[PDB]
């Protein structure tokens, strides 16, 4: 929701080399969504109830 | 980039048109002429006895 | 021994009532002792009549607990048993003992409770069958049948409803065509609004488990095929559909209007939960969901607001995952979220009247109970409101 | 019944096969336990 | 019917034998063993006539609808009305 | 007194294992599954091991059997031959398969015993021949014999046979003819049974563990035929009506791995097809 | 010994992700391998149990 907010902003110098190590937490997070969705593809709806 | 062709290629694993591909053909190849009987909606069928 | 005139004097009419009061205080004196804030409340299950029973709706008991209709999709499990099942608890002496076990014969869909009445029992079947029971005495058979032709239905009866008073005791029974029939509670013969839900395009309305405006107002929000509020009246210049303000995906599992009035305002909203796998929030003034909640992992199916903090909703998936949330306390996250055996798809939720304790459905028999015991008495008109304009401050750019 | 595209999976035949095998090769050392 | 009121009955955990002694004082359709409680429970006919004339006379607006015999030995968990007293005896534990 | 033992034999299914859960069990992967018992054999069950085998298929299973029969069990050896419906020209090869294994079973460990000449064939020439009295004319059984009594599991499927191949009683008539006629040439009866149904195997089964059963073929589909009810009668009235004078042929009418490439081969190729 | 099977169809998720020459006959061949290898620990384990 904060990355939400100045989304457009992380373009300029101080705010492009500034926030890199909080990005690649939300990287890590986004990661294990990704994961998570391939967990829930393999099991598909024919197979699920 | 990684995480760009992780998420493109478990997009692609979307396209599951195996079991959508034989609803559909076998639903029109079979139905499509089923529903032509305009007789009535009471017809007779026995066996001997 | 030969009892056959025992038959008549000792299995009698009057004694057969008797007989079932002698075995349920004696079942219930079976509690006899020696003679020298996620809790999960409780859970009842039949292994004999709610076995594997793939249900969408049941009778729940908000008002007069301990006894709530089970009125189960009866499966093919048990098909030596009275195709149809319906069956009424004892929360209150904790069993799951198929002592109040009721029966059709067909595929029994949402069996509400009649108008005026807690023993009458009113509901559609698969065929539109519109069955009866009023078990003044302790009996089970569908003391009505429905008549089938075209006016009448032959689709499973999603949500009927009960509209009025004493002197209107009106019921709308509605197959997926949308056909609306209001068959009064006296007579199964004629129903008087027996009509279709015409709206601006697709007249022949797929509905899916439509939801009833609290405080007797006509004013209906049908769940349909793909979201599709369809917000009308039943008569009067709209007697169809007047509009579908929509915004949420696929058949609507879960709908519910204004909840119970704590301390807040009438507050107009309502809330939709389908296989867009999440929740939407919505009012009356929108055309698009309020506030779409988390599309969590899996068809979100049911949905209920909760009667002692009226702003608070409750929610399962199909990964089974109940998720009550308050966003005037707990916005990104829910209030109380606590999952059922597994992750399964369930179908309903729904809050008991008492509140601080909810009965959630699983969409193939045992039905749980959970337990939160977290709320107060509490003026959250004023969070309310705030949270109002913070989504109304949030929304521009 | 499936909503994916392995279809050159491991084997429609191997996993139960082995547990059959093992199923019954219990059933003779606890059955006959007696 | 018989088979939801003999299911309940005796189907209930610990339940050794109840008696559904009618005006006759005999328990020919119950779960007890018949050739002993037949007398037991004629006998008990009579005296359980004694003690609803007792409870029944001297405050005549006290009927009798479940009688919890809570023994040294045993739960004689009674369930009467004004037309039966099923005398059974059940496992205490 | 003394055990008993009884040897059942299936194919494609067709209810073994089940069979057996229904006598009165883990996997089924390697056959041979043991069942230890309480028989009352007329009058009382102090813990009998009448033990039960379970066996199907061809795949090397004398082990099995070995493990299962025996010098001093064949006298009593109800065996029992298991062929479902669904599948009927499976069935057909299911039931000539068992009937080759049971003759070259007799045929393989049962012919060195001499005394079982005048002794097991009197038994057969007994069991067989007292098998139509004391029961509900001419029963043509084969050269061989041993305690003979197939049932038929896997039958609550007749709805699913007129719902997949049947639509009348042809295949419940001409299937019923020509099997009956197999099993009374076996020297048995033959009974049928499916998930909890049709209920006649305790009578004769009780009745040879050492209460009697009527018979009757107008069902056509739950085919009871008791001991020695069978004849060529009857199913001469079944495998002719609707379909041809006695039939062989109904049997007939029931009845990508691409390639890779090289990398010189290839570049030479490439240079071949330049042109 | 089934948590390797289950990487196996992973892997032939893996082979489901891009395109491949021979990737029914190798994995199908490599499962053959497997009933192989499943031959000798089959045979060890079943005289162990």
């Amino acid at each position: 929701r904060i990355f939400s907010r100045f989304n457009a902003l992380f373009v300029r110098p101080h705010i492009r080399g500034a926030i890199r190590e909080y990005q690649t937490q939300l990287i890590q997070r986004v990661k294990d969504d990704i994961e998570s969705l391939h967990d829930k593809f393999k099991v598909q709806y024919p197979q699920s109830q | 980039q990684k995480l760009k062709q992780d998420g493109d290629s478990f997009r692609m694993k979307l396209n599951t048109q195996e079991i959508f591909d034989d609803w559909a053909r076998k639903v029109q190849q079979r139905n499509l002429g089923v529903s032509g009987r305009i007789f009535t909606i009471e017809s007779t069928r026995v066996r001997g006895r | 021994l030969t009892e056959e005139e025992k038959q008549q004097i000792l299995h009698s009419e009057e004694f057969l009532s008797f007989f079932d009061h002698s075995t349920r205080i004696v079942e219930r004196a079976l509690s006899e002792q020696i003679n020298i804030k996620l809790s999960l409340n409780r859970q009842f299950f039949d292994e004999r009549w709610s076995k594997h029973r793939v249900v969408s709706c049941l009778d729940w008991s908000s008002q007069y607990p301990e006894l709530l209709v089970a009125s189960y999709n009866n499966n093919e499990d048990a098909p030596h048993e009275p195709d149809g099942v319906a069956l009424v608890w004892n929360m209150k002496y904790k069993k799951t003992t198929p002592e109040y076990v009721f029966h059709c014969q067909s595929a029994v869909m949402s069996a509400t409770f009649a108008k005026f009445h807690p023993n009458l029992v009113v509901g559609g079947t698969y065929s539109g069958q519109i069955v009866l029971w009023d078990n003044r005495s302790n009996k089970r058979t569908p003391v009505q049948r429905t008549p089938l032709s075209a006016a009448a239905h032959t689709h499973p009866v999603y949500c009927v409803n009960v509209v009025g008073t004493q002197n209107a005791h009106n019921l709308i029974s509605i197959s997926t065509d949308g056909k609306i029939c209001s068959w009064s509670l006296d007579m199964l013969s004629h129903p008087q609004d027996s009509m279709e839900l015409v709206h601006k395009q697709s007249k022949a309305v797929a509905v899916t488990s439509m939801s009833f405006p609290v405080g007797d107002v006509n004013n209906f929000v049908v769940g349909s095929e793909e979201g599709s509020v369809y917000t009308a009246c039943r008569h009067g210049s709209k007697a169809g559909i007047s509009e579908m303000f929509e915004g949420h995906q696929g058949p609507i599992t879960g709908i519910h209007c204004h909840a119970a009035v704590g301390a807040v305002d009438f507050s107009h909203l309502f809330v939709t939960s389908s296989f867009d796998w999440t929740v939407k929030l919505w009012s009356t003034k929108n055309n698009k969901p309020l506030y779409s909640f988390e599309d969590n992992a899996g068809y979100v199916y049911d949905v209920m607001w909760s009667p002692t903090h009226p702003a608070l909703f409750a929610c399962v998936d199909g990964m089974g995952r109940l998720d009550l949330w308050n966003l005037n306390n707990d916005t990104e996250v829910p209030t109380a979220s606590i999952s059922v055996e597994g992750n399964p798809a369930l179908n309903r939720v729904r809050w008991t009247h008492s509140g601080r304790e909810i009965a959630v459905g699983d969409s193939e028999g045992q039905i749980v109970i959970y337990d939160v015991g977290e709320q107060i008495a509490v003026p959250r008109n004023d969070e309310w409101a705030r949270f109002g304009r913070t989504l109304a401050e949030i929304n521009a750019n | 019944r499936n909503a994916l595209t392995r279809m050159p999976d491991g084997p429609v035949a191997l996993e139960e096969s082995y547990s059959a095998v093992m199923g019954i090769v219990s059933e003779v050392e606890q059955y006959v336990k007696v | 019917e018989v088979e939801e009121t003999l299911k309940r009955l005796q189907s209930q955990k610990g339940v050794q034998g109840i008696i559904v002694v009618n005006t006759e004082g005999i328990p020919i359709k119950s779960t007890m063993d018949n050739p002993t409680t037949t007398q037991y429970a004629s006998l008990m006919h009579s005296f359980i006539l004694k003690a609803r004339s007792t409870v029944r006379d001297i405050d005549p607006q006290n009927d009798l609808t479940f009688l919890r015999i809570r023994s040294k030995k045993n739960e004689i968990m009674v369930a009467p009305d004004k037309d039966y007293f099923l005398i059974v005896i059940q496992n205490p534990t | 007194p003394s055990g008993k033992n009884i040897l059942v034999f299936g194919e494609d299914g067709s209810g073994k294992t089940t069979l057996m859960t229904k006598l009165q069990h883990g996997k089924k992967g390697r056959g041979l599954e043991y069942l230890y018992l309480s028989v009352h054999d007329e009058d009382r069950d102090d813990h009998t091991r009448c033990n039960v085998w379970i066996l199907d298929g061809d795949l090397y299973h004398k082990g099995l059997l070995k493990f299962a029969v025996s010098a001093e069990s064949l006298p009593e050896t109800l065996v029992i031959f298991v062929a479902d419906m669904s599948r009927p020209w499976t069935v057909m090869e299911s039931l000539q398969k068992w009937a080759s294994v049971l003759r070259e079973h007799i045929d393989k460990m049962k012919i060195p015993p001499e005394k079982m000449r005048e002794l097991e064939r009197k038994f057969v020439k007994d069991f067989q021949d007292y098998m139509e009295p004391e029961e509900g004319d001419n029963v043509l059984t084969h050269n061989l014999g041993i305690p003979v009594l197939v049932v038929c599991t896997k039958c609550d499927a007749v709805s699913v046979l007129e719902k997949e191949h049947d639509y009348r009683d042809e295949h419940l008539d001409f299937i019923q003819s020509h099997l009956r006629r197999f099993c009374l040439q076996y020297g048995a009866a033959l009974i049928y049974t499916s998930v909890k149904e049709e209920k006649n195997l305790d009578l004769l089964y009780k009745y040879i563990v050492h209460f009697t059963t009527p018979a009757l073929v107008v069902e056509k589909d739950a085919v009871f035929i008791p001991a020695g009810w069978d004849n060529e009668k009857k199913i001469a009235i079944l495998h002719e009506n609707f379909t041809t004078v006695k039939p062989e042929d109904a049997y007939e009418d029931f009845i990508l791995a691409a390639e890779d490439e090289q990398v010189f081969l290839m570049k030479q190729q490439s240079l071949l097809a330049k042109q | 010994f089934s948590e390797i099977l289950n990487r196996v169809q992973k892997a032939v998720d893996d082979l489901n992700l891009h395109s491949y020459s021979n990737l029914p006959i190798w994995v199908n061949k490599l499962d053959m391998e497997i009933e192989r290898i499943l031959g000798v620990r089959l045979q060890a384990g079943l005289r162990a149990w």
